[PDB]
């Protein structure tokens, strides 16, 4: 399972290009499994420049207070201020409305360097 | 020698915790990291926690007892000299909580304490009224890290740990995560005469066993600054209001009051620690100058002096009530506090 329709990272986000040329971020099934259940999600100021490789939220599961990056720079869009009411939602849906924040990348020279979805199952049976 | 070890000598929970991250981020990709400190009478919180919610911010205020949010999560304990701070860092893939929480367990029996894991974040012993909680623990994790602190119960003043985490009984709706309430006891009654300097020894040899080597001791001076790369602007962040109160996730606090001339009660909209909208409703009959403080009263800092200041600022609006809005805000600084 994993959507291949979409982008991947190396810290295990997914990015989803939504047609009025915006930014959809979220976390894959694989990596929200991990975490364990969403307690609280601290999500990112609304309206932030932020760089790739950045932390811009941090997510608090009953095991831990994992990081979550950026994976490409730009200005913070929206926040899914649903999460901030049933953060579940990021283990039961997190491609649907487990969506953590929307972005417009400013440089998109990063796209060119990142991995495509059958890219991540490789990267999966290693790390 | 991939192994590292450091004391800090400070008791000051803003600048063990400032210290805490920096060598937590800088730290090499191959090290295990041992950090021993504890933190003169304080209250230390979770990322997301709401501390006028959690604890007793205005006992805390009158005994100057330091408040400081951490950056990883987890619930509100109270710390004195007392209580001793651990925390194990260490690398990915490697990093893994119940190899630090076995090692912290080890030193426990080689001491002779005798002390079995529970739930997710806890450490407890058998007793003959019960079971009793001795520690607490909370974890983060980046890409690349991870780290494991928590806190060991020695010969803490339970009594005002008791009273610190009891709040006022304040109305207040929030978001963000609540604490969970164990009964604690003291490692003392199983141990008598346990110190810190002995618990660190335990913690030491234990750690020192597991990863089968060696390293002298690195005291982190009290008075002056680390070297440690990026400190003072970590350092001044623990140490702000905005980051120890006002990180609070979005909450409303609803107060009220009887005056002689009316009743006055009050909602609040707060976020990022700042009042987003204020509402009155009062039986007074002088709503004017109390309907105008709600509309100024936006954007405020949710605080006794910046509520005053908006208060005085409108008596010199609202003169005819002068000695009102004077018990008004000074009723209001207290209700927040
Ligand atoms: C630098 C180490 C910070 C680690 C903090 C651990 C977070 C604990 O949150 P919980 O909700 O699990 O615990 C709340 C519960 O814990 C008891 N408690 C207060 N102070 C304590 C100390 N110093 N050690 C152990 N347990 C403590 C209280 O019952 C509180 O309600």
């Amino acid at each position: 399972n994993v959507p291949a329709e979409l982008k991947y990272s190396k810290e295990h986000e997914w990015l989803r290009k939504e047609a009025d040329g915006t930014y959809t971020v979220g976390i894959t099934e694989h990596a929200q499994e991990l975490l364990g259940d969403m307690v609280f999600v601290d999500l990112p100021e609304v309206g932030a420049t932020v760089s790739a490789g950045d932390d811009c939220a941090v997510a608090e599961s009953v095991k831990a207070a994992s990081d979550i990056y950026a994976p490409v720079s730009g200005e913070i869009v929206a926040v899914n201020d649903a999460l901030s009411d049933s953060p579940e939602l990021v283990n039961s849906e997190p491609y649907a409305g487990g969506w953590i924040f929307k972005i417009k990348a400013s440089d998109e020279s990063e796209l060119e360097s990142l991995l495509d979805a059958t890219a991540y199952e490789a990267l999966l049976e290693d790390e | 020698s991939t192994l590292r070890l450091l004391i800090s000598d400070s008791y000051d929970p803003w600048f063990n915790l400032a210290v805490e991250e920096c060598i937590f981020r800088q730290m090499p990709a191959t090290q295990r990291v041992l950090f021993l400190w504890r933190n003169a009478d304080t209250v230390v919180i979770g990322r997301a926690q709401n501390p006028w919610k959690e604890c007793n911010t205005r006992r805390m205020e009158e005994d100057n007892v330091r408040l400081a949010r951490r950056s990883s999560g987890g619930g509100a304990v109270f710390h004195d000299l007392g209580n001793t701070c651990f925390t194990f860092m260490a690398g990915k893939p490697e990093y893994d909580k119940t190899i630090s929480t076995s090692i912290v367990l080890n030193a426990l029996n080689a001491l002779g304490v005798s002390a079995e894991a529970s739930g997710r974040n806890d450490l407890v012993v058998k007793t003959v009224e019960g079971d009793r909680k001795v520690s607490g623990s909370a974890y983060r994790e980046t890409k690349d890290r991870g780290f494991h602190h928590g806190t060991l119960l020695l010969n803490a003043d339970l009594s005002r740990l008791a009273n610190y985490l009891n709040p006022d009984k304040k109305k207040l709706a929030a978001k963000g995560i609540t604490s969970v309430r164990s009964r604690v006891t003291n490692l003392t009654e199983l141990l008598p005469g346990i110190t810190h300097e002995q618990v660190c020894e335990a913690i030491t040899e234990a750690f020192f066993a597991h990863y089968g080597e060696r390293v002298e001791a690195e005291i982190i001076s009290p008075n002056k600054t680390p070297d440690l790369p990026n400190f003072a602007e970590t350092f001044a962040r623990q140490s702000s209001w905005e980051w120890n109160f006002g990180q609070a996730p979005a909450f409303s606090h609803l107060l009220d009051e009887r005056f002689t001339w009316g009743g006055v009660e009050l909602h609040f909209d707060v976020e990022k620690g700042h009042i987003t909208r204020a509402q009155v409703f009062t039986d007074s009959l002088n709503p004017a100058p109390l309907e105008a403080l709600a509309g100024r009263l936006q954007g405020c800092l949710y605080r006794a002096d910046m509520l005053q200041q908006e208060c005085e600022a409108l008596l010199v609006d609202f003169p005819e009530q002068e000695k009102e809005l004077r018990e008004l805000s000074a009723w209001m600084a207290g209700a927040v506090r």
